[PDB]
């Protein structure tokens, strides 16, 4: 459910590695494992909000999850187990009926035919399962699943046909692209391409189309008025991709030569994202003084009448300075409001991407301003994002208006949250602004963790609030408060469930959470003499399990906020852990320090609950391992652990030639 | 448990989870009666007067909600008209003996602050709108429960002051003052003024 | 320049193992008390939750408040006075520690706020509207109104009068801000409110105040490519409750992100600091990579009307580990910059920047060019400049706590008159305020001491006759503490302290006599007594006592009996002085001071009257004869000494008749012994330039109560307070709560007479 | 009748031992006269019409970085005022005889200005100021006050005496400067001292004759 909610566009190999990890940590039978995959997928589909998220969830269950199962089959008698899991699932009639009411069709039929196509299931199994499902079921628009399952081959074939610009026929390109701009067709293609790993090539194709249509050639009005529309369609769909599926699918990741495209630089330096706030007087927003006067004269001329040669990248880069001079003119008073209306109509009318570039600079500039100084510039957005200017539209105007209104919603939303301002473009932002306005943020955390424990699984909305709290209060505060809420449980059942949930919650940034957990929380609980009454057997065994699962999963080795924040972070782990493979990698340093602490606790006097804790930690280090986290164990632990009470030697030693000597010493002298 | 026993006892009580799971009416927290004034109380709805918990047979590991004070049931019954004898049969009140039952007192206070909240929502779109009906029923119910000393006046007033402190609940304070006027006008001559 | 005054280390309690370090707090008060936390980490984590109070003159004695802070202490903050300490940790919980029984060794917090779960990231007391500016170009101007002048600042939240409320404002790691207002009663009002509607991370924050009573709080989320946002907060009290009104201000981005050559380095803003609280228009930021850093100064200045423009920035540094901003409120304008560059006055123009190597840079405020460099020969994890900014304290990446002295001209050699004028200017600033002057005595060389004392007396004169009233005991304390520092002048300090004690007795005895009826009105009976004793020069005590309306000098014979020990000190000091006359000793100054001998005469006369009322109040003298009137004998010799000095322009050397009569005094009476107050354990006399003292904490490299003159035993059973400056000892609780002269005991509840604080001394248990 | 009562007390070591006696003999009866009958726990603050009490406590210059005056907000409860009079701790003092009467009087003036902006339902009321001091004034002009800075005690007590504020002095030790200040605060156009030593001159208010 986490991989469905946060990164649909992630590669399947990382997910297969993580799932095989989880299957090895807690020893999970294969039918129950695949059953939990299907149950999670269907529950997340039912709980999805209506709109793009529902399309994305249908793609994840229908396309990505069947591919993941195929990779598991190669890595691992899988057909018998997946057939068993399908019978396990087909007992659950209320889940499947809720799903069928949301799917508007029987979605289990499409699942069984899809798993038949991938080869997870034999055909006789498929047919008797569909017979059972029809018997249990007995008691004009195509649904989205058929659209997606047929739209993935259109993704491949649209790649292969628009490699060549429809044999350089821009009228054909425009018609097919307008059909894509029609309702929901773009979203269907993007959801299929995201779930099937082909969003990067799709973005490369539209970016290359954009580079081709940037300059243009000697042309009369009719050919150019097609070329500017191609620029608009490619630009608006690229902005919609970058706002929905993240910006890192737009990046080229290696550009040999300086010829980075226009849209990549514009998105890099000029488009607001979630964690990106922009400098309005960055040198990117001040290209020249020469072209910008030509452009303000161009906007004050009339209907451009000169779209026959515009070099649209230069125009779009220059609009920021242009509207800056317009704003200074209006702040002095030398321009009337009625001429402002004329300039905004000349911007937003013929080409809609100009409005997006202007609104991006306006959002940066309004974010920097004070409270009382804002009032004029917001009116500019009200005219740039207003309803349609009419009677000179090129073609496909209403659909570009719809996509543009979505992009401007997601650009302006933060600034229009700072001051209570309604622009009212007409849900498209279903998980946005989730925290209560005044409540301290630990109450939010404890309430959501209480509800996740009492349900037994993590919702999609709960995943989004947990992400915002991890970004807001930081890793240490988050991990410490969740572990406190663990340690005040008193039942065996609730402690084991809380740990099995907290591992997945910590999979937001597993690596940093393990550094905080094994470096700050556990040494503070083991070293403080007042604290270790909290380390009693009911919560203590569960906590030791969570620490060893975190250590193993971090050793063997994910969201965009977490990528940005770890790139922000500076710390000296050599100075933090002085320590009396690389050993400049911080996780090796934390593990070596923790095992020194464990040996020191086992060797000392005053046995209490903390000694029981380090016993349990070493025992699940032994049991959870296949064979290595225990490569960092000091060899004095081999002697001491059976002083404090076989296999806990023979696994922990890692079997070097000197390691046999310590092994044979301990095992013979038990 | 003690740190030396530990798992040895805890897991043992966990193996008595299915037996407790057999002996639990499922959804018992969300089942509500229809309040009839007839008497002859079914003993399913009786609560514990000390702690508002359901009385449970045995010492098993019951489900986590059955150890919580059942305030939803008591608020639903107190919000109904003519639920006077049913609340006494629930909390074991007897009216031959005055007791100052505390959890009843706290539930009545929270009922008052809930009425104050719901009066402060609008109360002006619909003239009846269930608000003034609620305040009339609150007058009658709270008169009976403070009059026979099952709850007490000044602890109720100062706890009510602590709930309304800083919450900023001011649109229907006249109704709350009216209800307090019913108590004072009912029983000023019986008690000292320091109450 | 920089000299390490001392290095105080823990003994064997270092080597924190297996648990990583935490950031430290440090706070230097107006009185010289350091409050700081350290990472001790031995057998408990509460050893990282203890707040150490270190009086800067006796560092070995470190008090350790066991704060009940469940997470790590983020911020420490002294009052505008020095009397309370705010401490806030992660997960809310601001506690306000106050002194217990006015001891600087016992702290206890009764008042606090709590925003649970949210880590406090900035904390400040509210501003009380007092702000003064120092005009260095008027250093010679011979009036304190010209040198230090109040600058018309308004306090946030004035309540019914001119009186500011006291309270704090804290900023959490969420968007929340909270204000707590302490009433004059014990009540406390709290309110929390988000800073703006877009709730977001506040990883660094800072608080300044403005004229107009507006708080200005700056927030950053550490990313260094995101804006440093600014909010104006206005506090009000609506009828019972605090009310917070916030408003966005112009944010700023940061240079080195628009550098465009290599902009990706320095990705973390690590310190955000206004240049001083109440200086809300300038902001110091510090971006840092793993190895290098940049500090920058910005200013709000208007032209978009208001707009943050950069002032200056350093080139490239090491990674800045700590930052200390000055506290001396210089006047900062252009003429004062000129005269402080000409006459090399540099105390208020420096910030200190520690680095991740050993070095420390004292750098200019306005254009951040390095003024001095001190190489440690391990890094400073917390620094704090002093209130006169002559010394900076600092806690290292070990247990070590060091105090460095910064010279006022930053190592450039000055002629002696300029150094005299600088240190005299600072001592006058500490005299007008009540701040402590210990850091100044770090910089006073011995060879200048006497000249400096002369200048103080010349500046004690030529003020406007009310300043001379209010600066009396402050200048006696400063004179004594200066004269401690030189071997030529070390003899006089005892005199100064007895001078304080003499005045402290004299006025109080003249305070006790309530005239039962007003005869010869418009003169209080202190003045009638002084007039009568100065016009009647009779050598007999009876002839003076006759003419003094002795039905006026009446007490209730209970307090009159309880005054016995103070009257005993008066008689014994007179006898010691007169026997000391034939001989540099503890009494040498008093033999030629006519005024003090007049005071001793007046006290002997009122002692005679009180002895006739009740004979038990009198001092006792072991006389080597039984037909003797010892009081009349000492009064005869005192009048004959005092008539020497009460002449106009006299300096009469004492004649031989007095010399032989005072040679006969050990024959007639036994001269007892006396305790002299400054039992000197101060470091400033012990220190030398170029040599740092290496101390251990708690190692510390005829017992009387000096204020109520009670003899404790050999090893005293009752516990005691010691003054931190002079060193006088008093027992902690009064011996007889019924018979206690509260007019005398209640003067020294909060301080000593010299001015320093009390500090509880531990019992011996031999 | 409606009264704006302001007490100005010297919180120093002198007035330390004598305060308890002064309160029983003079201060407590004066409060009762304004509030008929002694107060006990039923009196509620917040009636902006009515008698309103206030404290101003001042100090000498030995509380060197601390503030000089501690003022309390107005209360309509006489009982809260009595608890405030108990709550004073007399800890100050040192080697001096004088105190900062100018500061206490200037903040009393600011209290009476805020009272005058408060009560507009009545134009003028009984505006009573008491000074419970044991010490002659300093020669400092007032420093820690706005709108009355740079004023000596004589100028401030002239401004108290004009505009119709009834100024009273209760002192446990008979003094010349206090008598001169009382004579100066003469409103535009009886032995109350129970103990002979006490000097009590009351321009306004009625205290049982002793
Ligand atoms: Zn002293």
């Amino acid at each position: 459910l986490l991989e469905g909610t946060m990164n649909l566009t992630g590669e399947t190999q990382s997910l297969v590695e993580q799932l095989t990890m989880v299957k090895r940590m807690q020893h999970i039978p294969t039918p129950l494992f695949v059953l939990e995959i299907w149950k999670a997928c269907f529950v997340g589909l039912i709980e999805s909000p209506e709109g793009t998220e529902e399309l994305k969830w249908t793609a994840f269950t229908f396309l990505k999850i069947p591919q993941v199962l195929v990779k598991l089959k190669k890595y691992s008698d899988f057909t018998e187990d997946v057939n068993c899991a399908f019978e396990f699932l087909l007992k659950l009639t209320p889940l499947l009926d809720k799903a069928d009411q949301r799917c508007n069709c029987d979605c289990t039929n499409f699942l069984l035919q899809e798993c038949g196509k991938q080869g997870l299931l034999s055909e006789a199994s498929v047919n008797n399962l569909m017979a059972k499902r029809k018997a249990d079921r007995e008691h004009n628009i195509q649904p989205n699943i058929q659209l997606i399952l047929r739209a993935e081959p259109t993704v491949t074939n649209i790649l292969k046909t628009m490699d060549a610009d429809h044999s350089k026929s821009p009228e054909g390109l425009l018609g097919v692209l307008g059909h894509m701009l029609s309702g929901k067709s773009l979203d269907l293609l993007l959801a299929a391409a995201a779930a099937t790993g082909k969003l990067k090539s799709f973005a490369r194709k539209f970016i290359n189309l954009n580079e081709f249509t940037t300059y243009g050639s000697e042309e009369s009005t009719k050919p150019a008025s097609v070329r500017a529309l191609l620029f608009d369609i490619s630009f608006l769909m690229l902005c919609h991709v970058a706002q929905t599926y993240g910006s890192e699918v737009i990046l080229s990741e290696s550009r040999t030569g300086a010829e980075v495209p226009f849209f990549e630089t514009w998105m890099q330096t000029c488009m607001p994202e979630e964690g990106k706030i922009l400098n309005p007087d960055h040198p990117c927003f001040r290209p020249d003084s020469t072209k910008v006067e030509s452009l303000v004269a161009l906007l004050n001329n009339s209907s451009e009448m000169k779209l026959v040669q515009m070099k649209w990248h230069e125009a779009c880069l220059s609009i920021s300075a242009a509207i800056l001079e317009i704003l200074n003119a209006w702040e002095n008073g030398v321009l009337a409001f009625e001429s402002i209306q004329k300039i905004t109509d000349n911007i937003k009318g013929k080409v809609c991407s100009l409005a997006v570039c202007a609104v991006a600079w306006l959002v940066a500039h309004v974010r920097m301003l004070g409270l009382d100084e804002r009032e004029k510039s917001l009116q500019m957005i009200r005219q740039l994002a207003g309803p349609l200017f009419s009677e000179n539209t090129l073609q496909f105007y209403n659909e570009r208006v719809v996509i543009m209104n979505s992009i401007l919603e997601r650009m302006c939303a933060d600034v229009l949250q700072q001051t209570a301002t309604q622009i009212k473009f007409p849900d498209t932002m279903p998980y946005w602004n989730l925290l209560p306005p005044k409540r301290p943020i630990k109450e939010v955390l404890t309430d959501i963790f209480a509800k996740v424990l009492e349900k037994g699984w993590v919702d999609s909305r709960s995943i989004h609030i947990f992400d915002t709290l991890l970004h807001m209060g930081g890793v240490y505060w988050f991990c410490n408060n969740l572990i406190k809420e663990l340690l005040k449980e008193t039942r065996k059942e609730h402690t084991l469930r809380a740990v099995e949930l907290l591992y997945s919650i910590f999979c937001l940034d597993m690596q940093q959470v393990t550094l905080v957990l094994l470096g700050h929380i556990l040494p503070g609980l083991l070293t403080d003499s007042s604290k270790w009454h909290s380390l009693m057997d009911p919560p203590g065994t569960a906590l030791a399990k969570l620490a060893v699962w975190c250590a193993l999963s971090s050793y063997s080795s994910a969201s965009t906020r977490q990528k940005k924040r770890h790139r922000e972070d500076i710390e000296d782990y050599i100075s933090l852990f002085p320590l009396d493979v690389n050993m400049r990698d911080p996780l090796n340093r934390v593990l070596a320090n923790l095992f020194l602490l464990i040996s020191s606790i086992l060797g000392s006097r005053t046995a209490g609950p903390h000694t029981q804790f380090v016993q349990w930690f070493m025992e699940e280090c032994v049991d959870c391992l296949e064979q290595s986290v225990l490569q960092f164990m000091p060899f004095t632990t081999v002697s001491e652990l059976v002083k404090v009470s076989k296999v806990v030697l023979a696994i922990t030693d890692l079997s070097l030639p000197l390691g046999r000597q310590v092994a044979a010493k301990a095992i013979a002298a038990l | 448990p003690h740190w030396l026993l530990g798992n040895l006892v805890s897991d043992f009580v966990d193996t008595f989870r299915p037996t407790a799971r057999i002996n639990s009416i499922c959804g018992r927290c969300s089942l509500l009666p229809v309040v009839n004034n007839s008497g002859a109380i079914c003993n399913s709805w009786k609560l514990d007067p000390a702690t508002l918990r359901f009385p449970l047979k045995g010492l098993l590991p019951y489900d986590k909600d059955l150890f919580e004070p059942q305030t939803a049931l008591l608020r639903y019954v107190l919000e109904q008209p003519y639920s006077r004898d049913m609340v006494c049969n629930m909390l074991g009140l007897n009216k031959q003996h005055k007791q100052r039952c505390p959890v009843l007192e706290d539930q009545l206070v929270d009922l008052v602050v809930y009425a104050m909240e719901r009066s402060e929502t609008e109360e002006k779109f619909d003239d009846g709108g269930t608000s003034q009906l609620l305040w009339q029923h609150l007058s009658s119910q709270l008169i009976f429960f403070v009059l026979f000393q099952f709850a007490s006046f000044p602890h109720m007033v100062l706890s009510l002051h602590q709930k309304l402190a800083g919450r900023g609940l001011i649109k229907g304070r006249d109704h709350l003052m009216w209800v307090l006027l019913q108590f004072i006008s009912g029983s000023i001559q019986k008690n000292a003024l320091a109450d | 320049m920089m000299d390490l005054a001392y290095v105080c280390e823990w003994e064997k309690w270092s080597k924190s193992t297996h648990c990583p370090s935490v950031p430290l707090a440090c706070a230097w008060s107006c009185r010289n008390l350091i409050a700081f936390t350290m990472d001790l980490r031995s057998d408990d984590q509460d050893l990282t939750r203890m707040i150490h109070i270190l009086d800067t003159e006796h560092p070995w004695d470190l008090h350790s408040i066991p704060s009940e802070h469940h997470e790590a202490i983020t911020c420490l903050e002294w009052d505008q006075s020095g009397s309370r300490l705010l401490s806030a940790d992660a997960d809310g919980q601001i506690k306000c520690w106050s002194m217990a029984d006015h001891l600087a060794n016992s702290w206890e917090s009764s008042v606090g706020s709590l925003v649970e779960g949210d880590p406090i990231v900035a904390l400040s007391w509210l501003h009380n509207g007092v702000k003064l500016a120092l005009h260095v170009e008027k250093s010679g101007a011979s009036s304190f109104g010209e040198k230090f002048s109040r600058v018309k600042f308004s306090p946030s939240l004035t309540l019914f009068g001119g009186k500011p409320m006291e309270g704090w404002i804290a900023v959490t790691v969420s968007g929340l801000v909270t204000v707590s207002l302490l009433k004059p009663s014990g009540q406390v009002l709290t309110s929390t409110e988000s800073l703006c509607r877009l709730r977001g991370r506040v990883a660094l924050a800072d608080i300044a105040f403005t004229g107009g009573g507006n708080i200005v709080v700056a927030t950053a989320d550490g990313s260094s490519a995101s804006p440093v946002q600014f909010y104006k907060v206005c506090v009000s009290v609506v009828s019972e409750k605090c009310r917070i009104d916030t408003e966005i201000l112009p944010s700023l981005f940061m240079r080195c992100t628009t550098d465009l050559n290599r902009k990706d380095k320095f990705p973390a803003i690590t310190h955000l600091k206004f240049l001083a609280r109440d200086m809300s228009e300038q902001v110091l930021l510090c971006a840092s990579s793993q190895t290098s850093s940049i500090v920058e100064c910005w200013s709000l200045r208007k032209e978009t009307i208001l707009k943050w423009r950069i002032l200056s920035a350093t080139n490239d540094l090491d990674r800045v580990s700590a930052v200390a901003l000055p506290k001396l409120p210089i006047s900062l304008t252009n003429t004062d910059l000129k005269v402080a560059s000409d006459t090399q006055f540099y105390p208020g123009l420096g910030l200190a920047l520690a680095f991740h190597d050993g070095s420390v840079h004292i750098v200019h405020r306005l254009s951040l060019q390095t003024m001095a460099v001190f190489y440690s020969s391990v890094h400073l994890k917390a620094m704090q400049l002093s209130w006169t900014s002559l010394a900076l304290v600092g806690i290292d990446s070990h247990g070590k706590l060091s105090v460095l002295r910064l010279s006022p001209s930053m190592g450039h050699p000055l002629e002696v008159g300029l150094a005299l004028r600088h240190l005299l200017f600072l001592l006058e600033y500490c005299m007008v305020t009540g701040y402590d002057w210990w850091d100044i005595l770090l910089h006073v060389q011995p060879s200048m001491v006497q000249s400096l004392v002369e200048k103080l007396h010349e500046e004690y004169t030529r003020q406007t006759a009310a300043l001379q009233q209010v600066l009396s005991t402050r200048i006696l304390a400063m004179k004594a503490s200066l004269c401690k520092l030189s071997p030529c002048t070390v003899t006089r300090v005892c005199d100064y302290h007895t001078k304080l004690f003499l005045i402290a007795i004299s006025s109080t005895l003249k305070s006790l006599l309530r005239p039962h009826f007003l005869n010869t009105p418009d003169k209080s009976p202190g003045d009638r007594l002084t007039e009568i004793c100065t016009k009647i020069t009779d050598v007999d005590i009876d002839k003076v006592m006759i003419n003094l309306k002795t039905e006026e000098f009446v007490l209730d014979m209970n307090t009159l009996q309880a005054l016995q020990q103070l009257l005993q000190w008066v008689g014994d000091f007179v006898l010691y002085l007169l026997a000391s006359l034939p001989n540099l000793r503890p009494g040498h100054s008093f033999l030629r001071d006519g005024t003090s001998l007049g005071m001793l005469r007046e006290l002997m006369v009122v002692i005679r009257i009180w002895g006739l009322l009740k004979p038990s109040c009198l001092p006792v003298y072991t006389a080597t004869s039984d037909t003797q009137d010892s009081m009349s004998l000492l009064f005869r010799l005192l009048t004959k000494l005092w008539i020497c000095c009460r002449d106009e322009g006299p300096a009469s050397e004492p004649d031989e008749a007095l010399v032989d009569e005072c040679c006969l005094l050990p024959s007639q009476l036994l001269i007892p012994s006396l305790d002299w107050l400054p039992a000197s354990d101060g470091l400033v006399s012990r220190l030398q330039p170029k040599q740092p003292l290496r101390l251990q904490f708690g190692r510390a490299p005829p017992k009387i109560d000096h204020l109520r003159r009670l003899h404790l035993g050999a090893c005293p059973t009752e516990e005691c307070k010691a003054c931190t400056r002079c060193g006088c000892v008093t027992m902690l609780k009064s011996p007889n709560r019924t018979t206690a002269v509260k007019q005398w005991e209640q003067r020294w509840i909060k301080n000593c007479l010299c001015g320093g604080l009390w500090w509880r001394v531990p019992l011996s248990y031999p | 009748v409606v009264a704006d009562v302001v007490f100005v007390i010297e919180g120093t070591a002198n007035l330390g031992p004598y305060f308890e006696g002064l309160r029983k003999h003079y201060l407590l009866p004066a409060i009762e006269y304004f509030n008929g009958g002694p107060p006990a726990e039923t009196d509620f603050g917040g009636d902006y019409g009515g008698t309103q009490y206030s404290l101003v406590v001042f100090n000498t210059v030995d509380c060197a970085p601390e503030s000089y005056v501690q003022c309390h907000a107005p209360t309509s409860s006489a009982y809260e005022f009595v608890t405030w009079l108990d709550g004073i701790k007399f800890m100050g003092g040192g080697g001096e005889s004088c105190s900062l009467i100018a500061e206490g009087l200037s903040t009393a003036l600011q209290l009476f200005d805020d009272f005058k902006k408060m009560r507009e339902q009545i134009g003028q009321t009984h505006r009573v100021c008491l000074l419970i001091c044991n010490s002659p004034p300093y020669l400092l002009p007032a420093v820690e006050s706005t709108t009355y800075s740079g004023c000596t005690t004589e100028n401030l007590v002239q401004q108290i005496g004009e505009r119709g504020i009834h100024f009273s002095i209760v002192s446990p030790r008979k003094l010349p400067a206090l008598r001169l200040l009382f004579e100066k605060a003469a409103p535009p156009a009886t032995d109350v001292s129970q103990d002979p030593r006490h000097m009590v001159l009351v321009r306004g208010l009625v205290l049982p004759v002793g």
